[PDB]
């Protein structure tokens, strides 16, 4: 049922359920010469005579012949426990993984790495993290919010932005969820990684006005703070000290006459 | 006596000096120089002259910070219209970034639906306790409504602060000097 075959680039391929799958490549015009059951490899030549030969797997073959025939289950029972070598079960893996089996193919592959991806592929979230660990890559924490938030399940997805150190998504999960200890370590985190927009909103939904202000004066808005502080009645003695350094920094920069213009509290309609 | 003065960048840069902001708006409205109105606005900020940076903002079309403005300056009701400009113009990061600043939960979990996260629209309406809309997010998603794994402890958005004042603070109090 597996045509194997020579083509005219000098590759050595073969043909099944319509597909066609690369064994190898040569410098030299090879003819197919046959098939040993018995050394379980392909025989080519050349023009000159010289013989060539590549092991296949007549197992590999085979567990391909049912599957893409629609007997995946028959490959799964019969062909399976003749697969020796991980190299093979390896590439029984990526085949089904190359043709939707996510599910089988994760309890095929040997390769890790695959294996917690085809997991997030199938929901199967729980086996995925119990997968990773330390496991460096932020990029597979993340990747595995992605697939948990997509499940509807926060918990995890919380879990693993946090890990990945993805404050724009852990964002989104513990704004959401008004979790104002998330929010306040998150914005902290945006600080020092310098996203001060991330941070300024994450003290904000937090209600954590103390350091939505030092955020502020942190970066020389003095102004803005000021705003912000006699906006959402931080107290009058609080607006004043802002006042207080907004003026300072005026005179640093050379700008005496306007630092005098500035009011305190007092001039505030109203406080 | 601006007026006189040479070249349209030095009057400029004597406005500024001066403090005399009216002057500095007449330049930078005829140099239309990008970098200027940048000068212009953080010269005006510094002043706490909102009312301008806001003037410089809208003709500049810069959204998110005019939004931001309307927050620390308690403008309420602007705040809104910049949903309007936010929606009718597809950009969810702002129709989002308003009701962090508007605290409306409500059109937060339709903006998250839209915005093609049905999750985040689920677990907005769900914290704030708005059953209703959750499950028809839940319906809509064909999630199965008890795998949902909720995190241990939820809240609604109760704890964003409120303006104390009345009426927005255009400008800052500054003296006849």
């Amino acid at each position: 049922d597996v045509f194997i075959f020579t083509t005219a680039t000098n590759r050595l391929n073969y043909f099944v359920g319509g597909k066609t799958y690369n064994l190898a490549h040569y410098t030299k015009e090879m003819y197919l010469l046959g098939y040993l059951a018995r050394d379980n490899k392909v025989y080519l030549a050349d023009r000159e005579v010289h013989v060539y030969g590549y092991e296949i797997s007549l197992e590999v073959l085979e567990f391909q012949t049912l599957t893409l025939r629609g007997e995946i289950e028959e490959a799964i029972e019969n062909v399976l426990p003749n697969v020796e070598g991980k190299d093979s079960l390896t590439k029984i893996a990526r085949f089904l993984e190359g043709q939707e089996y996510y599910e089988e193919a994760l309890n095929i592959s040997p390769d890790q790495d695959q294996k917690f991806e085809l997991a997030l592929k199938v929901g199967q979230l729980t086996l995925a993290r119990d997968l990773l660990t330390d496991e460096s890559a932020e990029m597979k924490w993340r990747a595995l919010g992605d697939a948990s938030l997509q499940r509807f399940n926060f918990k995890l997805a919380i879990e693993a932005f946090t890990n990945a150190h993805d404050l724009e998504s852990l964002f989104l999960l513990h704004s959401s969820f008004n979790n104002k200890e998330g929010l306040v370590t998150l914005a902290k985190d945006a600080e020092t990684t310098g996203k001060f927009n991330l941070a300024f909103n994450a003290y904000w939904i937090a209600g954590d006005i103390q350091g939505a202000k030092d955020l502020l004066i942190k970066s020389q808005r003095f102004s803005e703070a000021a705003f912000l502080g006699s906006t959402y009645g931080l107290g009058d003695n609080e607006v004043n000290d802002i006042v207080t350094k907004w003026k300072e920094n005026l005179i640093l920069n050379g700008k005496n006459t306007v630092s005098e213009r500035v009011c305190g509290a007092e001039g505030l309609p109203g406080s | 006596a601006l007026q006189f003065v040479q070249d349209p960048h030095i009057r400029f840069d004597l406005a500024l000096e001066y403090g005399n902001l009216d002057a500095a708006l007449d330049e930078a409205k005829k140099l239309n120089d990008s970098i200027t109105w940048e000068r212009l606005i953080q010269e005006a900020l510094a002043q706490g002259n909102a009312s301008l940076a806001e003037m410089i903002y809208q003709t500049q079309h810069s959204f998110d910070k005019l939004s931001f403005l309307y927050l620390v300056t308690g403008d309420v009701n602007k705040l809104s219209k910049m949903q309007n400009i936010a929606q009718t113009r597809e950009d969810f990061g702002s129709m989002l970034l308003n009701t962090f600043y508007n605290n409306s939960t409500k059109e937060r979990s339709s903006i998250f639906a839209e915005g093609g996260s049905l999750p985040l629209a689920y677990a907005v309406a769900k914290a704030n306790g708005d059953e209703a809309a959750a499950s028809a997010f839940l319906e809509q998603a064909e999630v199965d409504e008890q795998d949902v794994t909720l995190p241990d402890q939820m809240d609604a958005s109760n704890f964003v602060q409120r303006p104390v004042i009345s009426k927005p603070l255009e400008k800052w109090p500054l003296k006849e000097a």
